[PDB]
């Protein structure tokens, strides 16, 4: 359903795309989206759905936006304009206090320390699924490795992950009991008696760090914690478990890929940055602080602009033959994890992720493939993703180490 | 080429850094946590803030409006040869570069 057109918007600019229910979604995700790519397209649209706004279409504009929140703000950055979480509303100088802290519990030194348990997680899922010659990579282990990842710097048991799983699915993936706000209550209603035992008797595991920690020159409020403990988790999750199965779902399909960093496993890291741009799957925005002319179109204020952080790297301005994977494409040009001062706080812990779990996937199950009569299911939205992803292989070409 | 940086409590490391990287992405990469990088190298948050030494300052390409905007939220002293280390990129004419990393960052 299509939104009056604003008379402040030149017909010549609407392209209806619903980032929600993209056309030639059976094409694939990426694909869906890069037909606001096409040549015909103009680099800022307007789309009538989803109550109406504008989309950037190319890196330089996205890229340009995400640096100038004095004019693109973050105070609204989903669409539809109809979630609290800490610090993903707020713009500098006042976000810096939550980055800071934030730091504190996934910030490069504590992903280097977490390194080898980060591993040991990994191995150990593989090696419970790889005599089985199957598992639903999506829920086998695309999920099960960040949530534990979260229970380990959280300082939490393994008897809750059901819980947590539950209530971040219906946050996330709605199976449809519970609605976005009730499933966000509970988690609240989970953190908040373990936030309030940690300020009484600190540990030193994240939650006891940020619960404990300061803003603005004094202590954090029990439900600053809290909104910031649950963007942690959501953060950490929805991406992950995406973001791998996409890449699985890639592998599955092209055996030279997978046979390239089988034989050159230092290629890994590589391989990762051109599977993040490739697969890229966030589609945030900003809302206008003021009228501002941009790119020579009009924007107003109140006004909302989708600047897709999925479209720079697939802009062929931005690389050549942009929806080929080459892992030595000299330069892997992409905004995947953002860009501008929300630049994801989880760069450094999920590129570990990524690395480990094609180290150690590939290790022990080198030649899989997409279950026998299975079609890959996406979906597109904020975070755009994979439903289900069966695997199968055969157990006699694996090897445990 | 070589980069050194110290600490404000005058730990030395030392690192071989390819043309093209920053400053930033180097420390950041191989465990120089007095640089924290936290916008990605962006010159969008002030926590690459480092002091160039001054045998550098004439082979180190100026900095832009952003940075030098930028520089003004850094929490250490800001001093003349502060620069964000973002913005530095390695090249074969900066072998042997010395930065001084400041004692805050946040
Ligand atoms: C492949 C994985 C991931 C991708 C693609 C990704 C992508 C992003 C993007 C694009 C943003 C910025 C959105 C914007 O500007 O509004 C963001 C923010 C964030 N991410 Fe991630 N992310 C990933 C993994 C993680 C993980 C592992 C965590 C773990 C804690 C995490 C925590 C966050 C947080 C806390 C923020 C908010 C930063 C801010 O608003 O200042 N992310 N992420
Ligand atoms: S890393 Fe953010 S200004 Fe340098």
């Amino acid at each position: 359903n299509l939104a009056p057109l604003p008379p402040h918007v030149p017909e010549h600019l609407v392209f209806d795309f619903d980032m929600y229910n993209p056309s030639n979604l059976s094409a694939g995700v990426q694909e869906a989206w890069a037909v606001l790519q096409e040549s015909n397209v103009p680099d800022l649209v307007w789309t009538r759905c989803n109550g109406g706004h504008w989309i950037a279409t190319r890196g330089q504009l996205i890229r340009e936006a995400y640096e100038d929140y004095r004019h693109f703000s973050s105070e609204c950055p989903f669409i539809p304009r109809e979630y609290d979480f800490i610090p993903t509303s707020m713009d500098p100088p006042e976000q810096r206090q939550f980055r800071a802290l934030a730091n504190q519990v996934v910030g490069m030194p504590v992903v280097d320390c977490l390194e080898n348990c980060i591993q040991e997680l990994a191995c150990s899922l593989i090696e419970s699924l790889r005599p089985q010659g199957q598992c639903n990579f999506t829920e086998d282990y695309a999920e099960p490795f960040p949530i534990r990842i979260f229970m380990l710097l959280a300082g939490l048991p393994e008897e809750d992950i059901p819980h947590l799983k539950y209530l971040t699915d219906q946050m996330t993936r709605p199976d449809g009991s519970m609605t976005f706000a009730e499933a966000k209550e509970a988690l609240y209603d989970y953190l908040i008696p373990i936030i309030e035992q940690r300020r009484q008797k600190p540990g030193t595991d994240a939650i006891s760090i940020v619960a404990n920690g300061q803003v603005n020159g004094r202590p954090i409020t029990s439900d600053e914690a809290k909104r910031m403990c649950g963007l942690l988790l959501v953060g950490g999750l929805d991406t992950v478990v995406n973001f791998l199965s996409f890449s699985m779902e890639f592998l599955a399909k092209s055996p030279e890929h997978r046979q390239e960093l089988i034989e050159r496993p230092e290629r890994i890291p590589a391989a990762c940055e051109e599977l993040l741009r490739r697969f890229s799957l966030v589609a945030d925005g900003r809302i206008l602080t003021s009228d501002y002319e941009f790119h020579g179109v009009q924007l107003k204020k109140g006004d909302q602009i989708l600047l897709p952080q999925m479209l720079s790297g697939l802009d062929e301005r931005e690389n050549a033959a942009p929806m080929h994977v080459d892992f030595s494409r000299q330069k892997v040009s992409h905004t995947t994890f953002g860009h501008g001062s929300h630049l994801c706080l989880g760069q450094h812990l999920a590129r570990r992720e990524i690395i480990v779990t094609l180290k150690e996937w590939l290790t022990r199950i080198p030649d899989f493939s997409i279950a026998p009569g299975a079609q890959i299911q996406h979906k597109s939205g904020i975070v755009s993703g994979v439903q289900a992803l069966p695997l199968v292989w055969d157990p006699a070409t694996t090897k445990a180490v | 080429s070589k980069v050194v940086y110290v600490s404000h409590d005058g730990t030395r490391r030392e690192l071989d850094v390819a043309d093209g990287v920053s400053l930033m992405q180097a420390a950041v990469s191989n465990g120089i946590y007095d640089i924290v990088g936290d916008c990605g190298g962006s010159a969008s948050c002030a926590t690459c803030h480092v002091y160039v030494n001054e045998a550098f300052t004439d082979k180190v390409p100026a900095a832009n409006e952003r940075e030098i905007g930028m520089l003004e939220c850094v929490t250490a002293e800001l001093k003349p040869n502060s620069r964000l280390c973002c913005q530095i990129i390695m090249t074969p004419e900066l072998d042997g570069i010395v930065v001084d990393v400041p004692d805050r960052q946040w």
